[PDB]
RNA sequence: AAAA
RNA sequence: AAAA
């Protein structure tokens, strides 16, 4: 041990009674009953650690005489150190932030609650629904669990996060009605500030009513241009992969550099990053050197493409809580020094005014020297050594993708977890499929669908978060479904949750989709044309009710000709992206469209109403599996006709043509013979306008 | 202060809407294909005294577009769901108008043009493996183009600017214009022109072609910008045009 | 390009 | 929303 690892390790446990009271294990409250599961803990295996940890979940005289009893010096601590270590983390679990049934309450919609499971994301999608008792049953089966892992941890916050994680994040924080706060973001938070504190050189209300922390934010910009501008799919995964190494080889150099740990992370998803911190003089000079080290090497790697603005701002106690909203207020002078610096982009070179191996992109990335045998890619600061299930790996902190569980790595190897959707359509060869071969496999036309999607209004959502632990839950559980969850959409899990969607075809074991990248609140996917226009409905619908039905998307969906450069596709379904938020958002740009350019007329549909129009006129025209009805078989002009009648209806709303002509040629849709003045004193479209979108997908569908 | 608007009346597609180191580059050569090098030597002389040109810029009939100093971007906090949603609208805003521009400049409120006169359109070919590439071509609405502003003597103006410009058109005709622009006097300035800037800016967006210019709509403090002669091995010395086109700017303390 |  |  340490005064720091103690600190660190006695934020996390300060809690670790909760589950213990709930579970019916000592009779007492979550203080004593977390004190007697530890100790009991030591006692068992033999780990003295277990209960000098223990003192945490408890005029002072008791405990100085408890300290002394446990001899700080075998563990080379002082009896003083210990006492900080405890008002520390006392301090840091006030600032982090009644029956014992009570559920965790979504933070998406706080009238919701989830049932009790353990983060995996191979099993079921969390859905926040009727708020109900959790058996002091699920609490002893999770407290036996809890035990089993903590019993073989290593007792450094890198093996103690990961278990913690798997079974307390659908734990309620406290057994309020309304409560939005994970256990495991609660815990997280306690030790982020904890060690902060520490490092801060604050002892023995002064830390509390001073600037001893920083709020550090790191933000990419140029992602879109270094991503998706080249000169192949392979690439595009490889850059998108890349960026992500990146981020980390950044991070773990903050947290090294300043003496934290993987806590002290906030967030890290969509190339945004946020890190509670010391405010020492050593701090800002040990950022300031990494800051103008990481943009010199973007700068000469990639030149002006792919900036970096890493910006803190000196922060107190007071301010990761509420008095009348300080930490949002907090957050947004943070956000503001990192505009203005996204307007200084790459002012930290005054140098200014005057890919073999990265296609290919195992179990995760050891992070090494920059000069290693074996090292595939190379960061500002580390080299990345692939770890391959038939290896060993190398490096001080070792990457490990998609799961929790530390494997047979080595025991002075940091365990850093990340979680990539990678999803991928497995060709003949056993490649990533190609553009060619994903565009081969459509329904009828042969075109590469694209789909990129946003969450509406994220910056909104995160600004009504009071605290540190609020914003970590906020954050997290919206990574979570697009880097957990968007794989499981595309193998056609939750079909109860999503329903009737619109579709082609019997969705297949394998799909043809590749995702390029999905993380934060954003998605950029392509496959087969026909299976990407229904994976766009199959995402909306587990989002809705991933979140309380309180959240939206907006999706630019296009069908390409397979020989369509990458730049184009994302710059034409970006524009559609675009297009959807700015005529109100929770919209699809379902396909290209013709308008009357009067102010009236919107190009994307609002979900429900593309949903309502499928299910209205696709089962009267479409069979499935790329086949017409045999009543239109013959007609096939019929529709062709209605397309042409739309065109005279565009030319001019109000010519009134195109009404004569529908009634004329038309029982197969009687809802367009008539005109609707409901619509017309409303002031929107004539129901012939809305039609296309339908129409257009079967004609691809059936050529 | 006042300026003399150059409009280009295009007659067809654009390839580019031009800015001040190729509008420079272009009326460079001209005036070597009807003076010699004798007075491209001249014109660089009266661009190094004082003589300025501006990037070009979109016109619309009677309307004249500037670009959207980088100043109020930082500024734009000055309803909950109205801010975001117009604030993504005015950082994403290239050009205001003459009248907008003008009240950006001392950090008033200000609106954003609802069109802008032209459209950037990505021609498609199939190119025989079959391949598809893209040729952009800037197409103009009705009695709308290109226009560039030029600052210091008359004689510079008739005797280099106006014949290089007539000799450039051959495709689009020309004619000149007064234009006034109220600008605040100020330590901070905004360019009309992409510059190779000589001191570190205030604000900017950076622009790669290999050489490294800053945007038009940046924020200077005292920068002229430079001009570099080079050596390419093609008979004559190139000249690169970096100068800055100055109005005087307000800045929020931040 | 609403945290890609 | 010059991939109207």
């Amino acid at each position: 041990m340490e005064i720091d690892e103690l600190t660190a390790l006695g934020g996390l446990l300060h809690d670790i009674g909760k589950p213990v009271q709930r579970a019916g294990l000592y009779s007492g409250d979550h203080s004593t009953q977390g004190a007697r599961f530890l100790r009991d803990l030591a006692e068992n295996t033999g780990r003295a650690e277990y209960e000098l940890l223990s003192l945490f979940s408890e005029n002072d005289e008791l405990m100085i005489r408890r300290i002394k009893e446990l001899s700080p010096e075998r563990f080379g601590l002082t009896m003083e150190d210990v006492l900080n270590a405890l008002w520390i983390v006392y301090e840091a679990d006030n600032l982090a932030s009644p029956q014992a049934s009570r559920p965790l309450y979504s933070v998406f919609n706080p009238g919701k609650a989830y049932p009790w499971a353990e983060l995996d994301f191979e099993k079921e999608l969390p859905v926040p629904g009727d708020v109900f008792s959790i058996r002091s049953q699920d609490y002893r089966e999770l407290v036996k669990r809890l035990w089993e892992e903590l019993s073989k941890a290593k007792l450094r916050s890198d093996r103690l996060l990961p278990v913690l994680e798997k079974y307390l994040t659908f734990v309620s924080s406290v057994t309020s009605e309304g409560n939005i706060i994970s256990l495991y973001d609660h815990m997280r938070m306690t030790s982020a500030i904890a060690l902060a504190m520490l490092r801060a050189g604050c002892t023995a209300g002064r830390c509390r009513k001073e600037k001893r922390f920083l709020l550090i934010e790191g933000d990419f910009s140029g992602i879109q241009d270094f991503i998706y501008r080249v000169s192949t799919l392979k690439y595009l995964r490889a850059r998108s992969a890349y960026l992500e190494l990146i981020g980390w080889d950044v991070v773990l150099e903050i947290l090294s550099r300043l003496g934290l740990t993987r806590a002290n992370v906030v967030f890290n998803a969509g190339g945004h990053f946020m890190i509670i911190a010391q405010n020492t003089p050593d701090a800002v000079k040990e950022l300031e050197e990494i800051r103008a080290k990481a943009v010199e090497w973007l700068y000469r790697e990639f030149e002006s493409d792919l900036y970096l603005a890493i910006e803190w701002e000196p922060v107190s106690g007071r301010e990761f809580g509420r008095e009348g909203n300080l930490f949002a207020e907090a957050r947004k002078r943070l956000k503001h020094k990192l505009t203005v610096r996204k307007l200084k982009r790459f002012g930290e070179i005054k140098g200014l005014f005057e890919c073999n191996r990265l296609v290919s992109l195992l179990l995760g990335f050891g992070r090494t020297a920059k000069n290693d045998a074996g090292v595939l890619v190379e960061g500002p600061f580390s080299g990345f050594v692939p770890y391959l299930q038939g290896g060993r790996p190398v490096g001080e902190q070792i990457l490990v993708k998609n799961t929790l569980n530390p494997g047979e790595i080595p025991e002075s190897a940091q365990f850093v977890p990340y979680f990539v959707a990678d999803y991928f359509k497995k060709d003949p060869k056993g490649g990533v499929a190609t553009f060619e071969e994903l565009s081969m496999a459509s329904t009828g036309t042969r075109r590469l669908g694209v789909m990129k999607g946003d969450v509406d209004r994220l910056g909104e959502f995160f600004s009504s978060m009071d605290s540190p632990s609020k914003l970590a839950t906020a954050s997290r559980f919206m990574d979570y479904f697009f880097k957990g969850y968007i794989g499981a959409i595309i193998e056609g899990k939750f079909g109860y949750i999503i329903g009737d969607v619109p579709s082609l075809r019997d969705w297949p074991e394998e799909p043809d989709i590749v995702v390029v990248y999905a993380g934060g609140d954003a998605f950029f996917i392509v496959g087969a044309w026909d299976q990407i226009f229904e994976l766009a409905f199959r995402v909306r619908r587990a989002f809705n009710a991933y979140t309380g039905g309180k959240l939206t998307l907006s999706v630019g969906l296009g069908y390409f000709d397979e020989r369509t450069p990458i730049y184009r596709m994302a710059d034409v379904v970006s524009e559609r992206l675009d297009t959807a938020k700015d005529e109100g958002r929770n919209r699809v740009f379902v396909v290209g469209r013709s308008r009357p350019l009067d102010g009236k007329h919107k190009l994307s549909y609002e979900w429900n109403h593309y949903e309502e129009l499928w299910r209205t006129y696709a089962p009267r025209i479409y069979a499935g599996n790329g086949r017409l009805k045999g009543k239109l078989e013959s007609k096939k002009g019929l529709l062709w006709k209605l397309l042409e009648i739309r065109e005279l209806y565009v030319r001019d709303p109000n010519d009134v043509r195109w009404a004569y002509l529908t009634a004329y040629l038309l029982d197969l849709f009687p809802e367009l013979v008539g005109i609707d003045t409901k619509a017309v004193e409303r002031k929107e479209p004539q129901p012939v306008y809305w039609v296309d979108g339908v129409l257009k997908i079967v004609l691809m569908a059936v050529r | 202060p006042k300026f003399i608007a150059v409009k280009l009346i295009p007659k067809g597609p654009f390839r580019d809407i031009p800015r001040a180191d190729t509008l420079f580059g272009a009326i460079g050569n001209a005036i070597s294909a009807i003076h010699g090098q004798s007075a491209v030597e001249e014109l660089v002389d009266a661009f190094v005294g004082g003589a300025r040109i501006s990037s070009a810029f979109p016109y619309s009939g009677d309307t004249y577009y500037l670009p959207k100093p980088l100043s109020v971007e930082p500024a734009l906090e000055g309803d909950e769901e109205e801010r975001y949603t117009t604030a993504k609208r005015l950082r994403k805003a290239k050009y205001l108008d003459l009248k907008n521009f003008e009240l950006a400049l001392r950090l008033r409120p200000f609106t954003i043009p609802e069109e802008i006169p032209y459209a950037r359109v990505d021609v498609p070919r199939v190119v025989l493996d079959s391949s598809i590439y893209f040729w952009e071509e800037i197409r103009f609405r009705e009695k709308s183009g290109v226009y560039f502003l030029y600052s210091g003597p008359r004689e510079v103006f008739d005797g280099y600017i106006a014949p290089a410009m007539r000799f450039l058109g051959d495709l689009f005709e020309v004619e000149f214009h007064e234009m006034k622009i109220d600008a605040p006097g100020s330590e901070y300035s905004v360019t009309l022109s992409n510059a190779l800037p000589t001191k570190t800016p205030v604000l900017w967006r950076l622009l790669r072609k290999r050489m490294t210019f800053i945007a038009e709509g940046s924020i200077v403090k005292n920068d002229p910008g430079g001009m570099e002669r080079l050596e390419l091995g093609l008979s004559h010395e190139v000249y690169v045009y970096g100068l800055t086109f100055p109005l005087g700017v307000e800045l929020p303390e931040g």
